[PDB]
C-alpha cells in the first residue's frame, strides 16, 4: 500500500497494521518447536495481523512471478510451526546481533521455515512482496504503543459514532434505499442505526507514524 | 439381419401397453414377433439380464417414440402427463446380489 | 559444511549461471538441450578465429550443470536427520527441491546419447565425448533426484523407468559386439549404469511388488539387465551389480512375470559355463520362493498357479541342467551352486506332472539363438495358398481399412479428390473403394493376404458361421466406422494377436536387418525382441492384429487354434516327471554299483 | 488332499532305490570317505518315504 | 408427428435399452421383470 501518496490517496493502515507477539530466541524457538521484552537483533519475532488476527508467514505455495524461486509471503491461522516465525537482522554496520532494535534503525527480515528474505520483486508491472534470496532493507514503523490510556480518550485509527445530542441521533449515510449514487448523502438519522453498521467512521490521521497515537 | 452396428449400437425398445396389459418389442423401428400378455394389476420392472462381453454394456435410454408416453411418465404418478422424458434419482439401477 | 555452502549459493544466486538464476532464466533442461544444441553448432563450440587449446564450451556448460547438481545432491541433507524430521535438515531439503524441479531432473535423464556406429569398410565411428554428452552429466541428475526427491512411489519408479533409465539399458545392451564394447561410450554407460541406475533400482526394489499391470515394461527390464550381465568388457564389481540388481528385482516379482526371463535362462544355464551362475542363483531363489505356484494345484492364493507351459520350461530346465552336471567335470563353485538350482526345481515341479503331449506347434524358439539372441525368421507365406472362400472377408476388410485411411486423411483435413491435386497434397484422390482403381487394390489388400497365410501356416481354422454368416452375405464420399474400439477379444484371442504382432516385428525386424547389413551399420533401437520390446513400442504390431482378429470375429469368422489332443496319454507308469526322476535315479545308483565293483 | 498319491509302481523305484543305497553302503563307508553320512542320510529319508 | 391429444391420453408407455457395438448381444436379454 503505497504512503508517500497520502496527500492524494490515503492509505489504509488497519490492513497494514502488525502485533509484535513474540520475540523469542533462535534456540529457544528451536526448542519450543521440538516439544514487555525488548526486541534485540537476531531473535525470531512473530508477526500477527492487527485486522484479520493471522500471522504472517512465507507460503510454501508460490505463484512463481518470473522467479520461479521465491515464495508467496501471506497469513495462516495456525501459529503452529516455523513458517510464521521471522528472524530480524541488522542492515548496516553500525549494529550488529544482539543489540536493542531502535525504532528508525532498518531491518532484515529472514523466514525461519525457508531462510528466504521478506523482498520486494519488481518484476511484474506492479511491485510484489515475496520470500526471496535477495535482501530487501524494511523500515519498522510504530502505530501504538503499550499505553493505551483508559478506556475512552480517542486514538488514531478508531471505529466509532458521532451522536448528535445526547445519544440522540447519529451521523450516517442512506443504506436502505440499496442504491450506490445516493449512498454519498450525509444525515443525522435515529433509531437503530445507532446499532447498524451504516454509521460507524473511522478516524485516520494525517501522519504514518504514530498513527494509532492519542487525538489532540 | 447381420448389421455391422455401426450406425448406432443395438437399439431394443420395450412398449407397454397398460390398458391392455400387451407388451411388444422393437429391434430396429420393425416390431420383434414376440409379444407378451400380462393380468390386470401386474407390475413389470424394466430389466436388462447382461453377460459382459465389453468395457460398455447398455443404456436404459428413458426416451420415447411416436405416440407413446416415457417410462417416467408411468413410473412417477407427478410427472403423468408430462411427455419430457426425466431420470429424477429415485430412479436408479438395481441388481441381483 | 553443506549448509553453509548452500546458504552462500543461496545468499549469492548467480552461482548457478544464466539458467536456475530465475527472472527469464529457462530450466534445467533447456540449457542442456541449448548446450547440446552449442556442440553441434562448430560456430559457437569452437574458438573460430590430448584437448590442447580446444574448450567445446557445449560441453563446458553440461560439466558446470552437471556439476553444480552433483554439490547440490551432496550437499542435500541424509534420511536419518530427514526421519528424525530435524527442521534445519527439512529446510535445506526444501530448499533445494524448491531450486530443482522434479522434471528437470527427469527430462534431463531421458536425454538420449550418441551411440558408436560401424561405417563401411566395418571401422568404427566413435562421437568423441570432450565436445559431447556424456553419462557422467545424468550420473549427477540420477544423484541429486535420490539424495533431495527420491524414488518411493511405484508410479514414478516405473515412469522414471520407461522414460529415462530402459532407453540407457537397451542402449549398452546394443553395444556387446567385439568392436563396440571396447570403445568410449560403452565403457562410459556400463560404469554409468553399474554405479548410478542399478544400485537405485536394487535399492527400490520393494516398489517392484505389485508392477502386474507393467508386465510389457517389467519383461524389458530383466531381458535387457540379463543381456548386459551376458556382455564382456564388464568389471567385476559392475558384474556384482548386475546380479543384486537381478536378484533383488526378480526376488519381489510376481512368479508369473519371470516366464520369458526363465525362458531365456533355459538356453544359457544347461551350458554350466562362468556365465551359468548368476541365472543358476536367479533359479535358486526364484524356485525357493514361489514353489507353491508351481507345486500345488490351487496355486499362490493371489497369484494363482501356472499353465502348463511354466511347467514344461521348468522340467526343461531341470532336465538340462542335470543332464549338463552328470556330462560335466567337476568344478568347485559350479557344482557348488548347481545342486540347489536342482533340488529346488525338482521340489517346485509336482511328481505327478504329467508331460503335455499337446506340444504347440512353431514354438519361437526360432526368433532367438545361441550368442546371437535374435534372428528375426518370420513364418513362410510363400507355399501356402489362400482359400478361395476368404475373398468376401479380404474385400470387406480391405474397404474397412481404407475407409479408416480417409477418415485420418480427412481429418488431416486434405479435401475430396475430385482430380489429382497433387499441388494441394489432394493426390490421394479420396474416392469410394469401389471407384479405387483396380490397380490400387493391392496397397490394401496386401497386408491382409499376408496376415491370413501366415494364420493359415501356423494351422489355425478360419471357420464360417451358418448361422452367423448367412444373412451377412446376403446383406460424393460417406465414410462409415466400424468403430471396433469396443470390441474385445477372448484370452486366447489376446495370446493370438500377440503371437502375430511378434510376427509382424518379427518380419519388420528382418527387414531392417537386411538393410542395416547392406548399409554396414547403424544399430536401430527396434532390432530386439518383441518380450524385450515395450508396450508402447508394441502398440502398433498389436493394434493391427487386434484389428484383424476383431474385424473377423465381427464378420464371424471364428479363428480357432483348432488342434486336438490324439489320446489323454495318462501313462501315470511313464509320462510322470517322478517316474522319470526315479528312473534315472535307479539307473545312476546300479551304475555306481557296478563302478564300485570292479 | 491337493497332491495325488504316488503309483504302485512309483513306490515299487522308491523301495527299490533303497535296497540298492544299502547295497551300495554296506561295508563300504571307509572307500565313501566323508560322504558316508550323506549316503547314510539318503538311506533313513529314503526309509521315511 | 405425435397428435396432443391421443398422446396425451394414451396409456402406452415405452424405454429403450442400446446395447453398445463390440458387446455380443446374444449374451444380452431385454425386456420385463415382476
Amino acid at each position: 500500500e503505497s504512503t508517500s501518496n497520502s496527500k492524494n490517496v490515503p492509505p489504509d493502515l488497519s490492513i497494514c497494521t502488525f502485533v509484535l507477539e513474540q520475540s523469542l530466541s533462535v534456540r529457544a524457538l528451536q526448542e519450543m518447536l521440538a516439544n514487555h521484552r525488548t526486541l534485540l537483533y537476531g531473535h525470531a519475532i512473530l508477526l500477527r495481523h492487527s485486522y484479520s488476527g493471522m500471522y504472517l508467514c512465507c507460503l510454501s505455495t508460490s505463484r512463481s512471478s518470473t522467479d520461479k524461486l521465491a515464495f508467496d509471503v501471506g497469513l495462516q491461522e495456525d501459529t503452529t510451526g516455523e513458517a510464521c516465525w521471522w528472524t530480524i537482522h541488522p542492515a548496516s554496520k553500525q549494529r550488529s546481533e544482539g543489540e536493542k532494535v531502535r525504532v528508525g534503525d532498518d531491518l532484515i527480515l529472514v523466514s525461519v521455515s525457508s531462510e528466504r528474505y521478506l523482498h520486494l520483486s519488481y518484476g511484474n508491472g506492479s511491485l510484489h512482496v515475496d520470500a526471496a534470496f535477495q535482501q530487501t532493507l524494511w523500515s519498522v514503523a510504530p502505530i501504538s504503543s503499550g499505553s493505551e490510556a483508559a478506556q475512552g480518550y480517542l486514538i488514531g485509527g478508531d471505529v466509532l459514532r458521532l451522536l448528535h445530542g445526547h445519544m440522540d441521533e447519529c451521523l450516517t449515510v442512506p443504506s436502505g434505499e440499496h442504491g450506490e449514487e445516493q449512498r454519498r448523502t450525509v444525515h443525522y438519522e435515529g433509531g437503530a442505526v445507532s446499532v447498524h453498521a451504516r454509521s460507524l467512521w473511522r478516524l485516520e490521521t494525517l501522519r504514518v507514524a504514530w498513527s494509532g497515537s492519542h487525538i489532540r | 439381419p447381420g448389421q455391422g452396428r455401426n450406425n448406432n449400437g443395438l437399439e431394443i425398445g420395450c412398449v407397454v401397453d397398460a390398458a391392455s396389459g400387451l407388451l411388444t418389442f422393437i429391434a430396429n423401428g420393425k416390431e420383434l414377433s414376440t409379444y407378451y400378455q400380462v393380468e390386470p394389476s401386474t407390475k413389470l420392472f424394466p430389466a436388462v439380464f447382461a453377460q459382459a462381453t465389453s468395457p460398455n454394456v447398455f443404456q436404459f435410454e428413458l426416451g420415447r417414440i411416436k405416440n407413446v408416453m416415457p417410462l417416467s411418465a408411468g413410473l412417477f404418478k407427478s410427472e403423468h402427463k408430462n411427455p419430457v422424458p426425466q431420470c429424477p434419482p429415485r430412479l436408479h439401477v438395481q441388481f441381483l446380489s | 559444511n553443506a549448509n553453509v555452502v548452500v546458504r552462500l549459493l543461496i545468499r549469492r544466486p548467480e552461482c548457478f549461471g544464466p539458467a536456475l538464476r530465475g527472472e527469464g532464466g529457462n530450466g534445467l533442461l533447456a540449457a542442456m538441450e541449448e548446450a547440446i544444441k552449442i556442440a553441434e553448432d562448430p560456430s559457437r563450440d569452437g574458438p573460430s578465429p590430448e584437448e590442447d587449446d580446444t574448450i567445446h564450451m557445449g560441453n563446458a556448460i553440461m560439466t558446470f550443470y552437471s556439476a553444480l547438481i552433483d554439490l547440490l545432491g551432496r550437499c542435500a541433507p541424509e534420511m536419518h536427520l530427514i526421519h528424525a524430521g530435524k527442521g534445519e535438515a527439512i529446510r535445506i531439503r526444501s530448499i533445494l527441491r524448491s531450486l530443482i524441479p522434479l522434471g528437470d531432473l527427469v527430462g534431463v535423464i531421458s536425454i538420449a546419447f550418441q551411440m558408436p556406429t560401424i561405417a563401411k569398410d566395418g571401422n568404427v565411428v566413435e562421437p568423441d565425448m570432450s565436445a559431447g554428452f556424456c553419462p557422467d552429466h545424468k550420473a549427477a541428475m540420477v544423484l541429486f533426484l535420490d539424495s533431495v526427491y527420491g524414488i518411493e512411489v511405484q508410479d514414478f519408479l516405473l515412469h522414471l523407468l520407461e522414460v529415462g533409465f530402459l532407453p540407457d539399458l537397451r542402449a549398452a545392451a546394443s553395444l556387446d559386439t567385439a568392436a563396440l564394447s571396447a570403445t568410449d561410450m560403452a565403457l562410459a554407460l556400463n560404469r554409468y549404469l553399474c554405479t548410478a541406475v542399478l544400485p537405485l533400482l536394487t535399492r527400490c526394489a520393494p516398489l517392484f511388488a505389485g508392477t502386474e499391470h507393467h508386465a510389457s515394461l517389467i519383461d524389458s527390464l530383466l531381458h535387457t539387465v540379463y543381456r548386459l550381465s551376458k556382455g564382456c568388457s564388464l568389471t567385476k564389481a559392475q558384474r556384482d551389480s548386475i546380479e543384486v540388481c537381478l536378484l533383488s528385482i526378480c526376488g519381489q516379482l510376481r512368479p508369473s512375470m519371470m516366464q520369458h526371463l526363465l525362458r531365456r535362462l533355459v538356453f544359457d544355464v544347461p551350458l554350466l559355463n562362468e556365465h551359468a551362475k548368476m541365472p543358476l542363483k536367479l533359479l535358486t531363489n526364484h524356485y525357493e520362493r514361489c514353489w507353491k505356484y508351481y507345486c500345488l494345484p490351487g496355486g499362490w492364493g493371489n497369484f494363482g498357479a501356472a499353465s502348463e507351459e511354466e511347467l514344461h520350461l521348468s522340467r526343461k530346465l531341470f532336465w538340462g541342467i542335470f543332464d549338463a552336471l552328470s556330462q560335466k567335470k567337476y568344478e568347485q563353485e559350479l557344482f557348488k551352486l548347481a545342486l540347489p538350482c536342482l533340488s529346488a526345481v525338482a521340489g517346485a515341479l509336482p511328481p505327478d506332472y504329467m508331460e503335455s503331449n499337446y506340444v504347440s506347434m512353431m514354438e519361437k524358439q526360432s526368433s532367438m539363438d545361441s550368442e546371437g539372441n535374435f534372428n528375426p525368421q518370420p513364418v513362410d507365406t510363400s507355399n501356402i495358398t489362400i482359400p478361395e472362400k476368404l475373398e468376401y472377408f479380404i474385400n470387406k476388410y480391405a474397404e474397412h481399412s481404407h475407409d479408416k485411411w480417409s477418415m485420418d486423411k480427412l481429418a488431416n483435413g486434405w479435401i475430396y479428390g475430385e482430380i489429382y491435386s497433387d499441388s494441394s497434397k489432394v493426390q490421394p484422390l479420396m474416392k469410394p473403394y469401389k471407384l479405387l482403381s483396380e490397380k490400387e487394390k493391392e496397397i490394401y489388400r496386401w497386408p491382409i493376404k499376408e496376415s491370413l497365410k501366415t494364420m493359415l501356416a501356423w494351422g489355425w481354422r478360419i471357420e464360417r458361421t451358418r448361422e452367423g454368416d448367412s444373412m451377412a452375405l446376403y446383406n460424393g464420399y460417406s465414410p462409415r466406422a466400424i468403430d471396433m474400439s469396443n470390441v474385445t477379444l477372448s484370452r486366447d484371442l489376446h495370446a493370438m494377436a500377440e503371437m502375430m504382432a511378434e510376427n509382424y516385428h518379427n518380419i519388420w525386424a528382418k527387414k531392417k536387418k537386411m538393410e542395416l547389413e547392406s548399409k554396414g551399420g547403424g544399430n536401430h533401437p527396434l532390432l530386439v525382441p518383441y518380450d524385450t520390446l515395450t508396450a508402447k513400442e508394441k502398440a502398433k504390431d498389436r493394434e493391427k492384429a487386434q484389428d484383424i482378429l476383431k474385424f473377423l470375429q465381427i464378420n464371424g469368422y471364428a479363428v480357432s487354434r483348432g488342434f486336438k489332443d490324439l489320446e489323454l496319454d495318462t501313462p501315470s507308469i511313464e509320462k510322470r516327471f517322478a517316474y522319470s526322476f526315479l528312473q534315472q535315479l535307479i539307473r545312476y545308483v546300479d551304475e555306481a554299483h557296478q563302478y564300485i565293483l570292479e | 488332499c491337493s497332491g495325488g498319491h504316488a503309483s504302485n509302481k512309483e513306490k515299487e523305484m522308491v523301495t527299490s532305490l533303497f535296497c540298492k543305497l544299502g547295497v551300495l553302503v554296506r561295508h563300504r563307508i571307509s572307500l565313501f570317505g566323508n560322504d558316508a553320512t550323506s549316503i547314510v542320510n539318503c538311506l533313513h529319508i529314503l526309509g521315511q518315504t | 408427428r405425435d397428435d396432443y391429444d391421443f398422446l396425451m391420453q394414451t396409456s402406452t408407455y415405452y424405454y429403450s435399452v442400446r446395447i453398445f457395438p463390440g458387446q455380443e448381444p446374444a449374451n444380452v436379454w431385454v425386456g420385463w421383470i415382476t
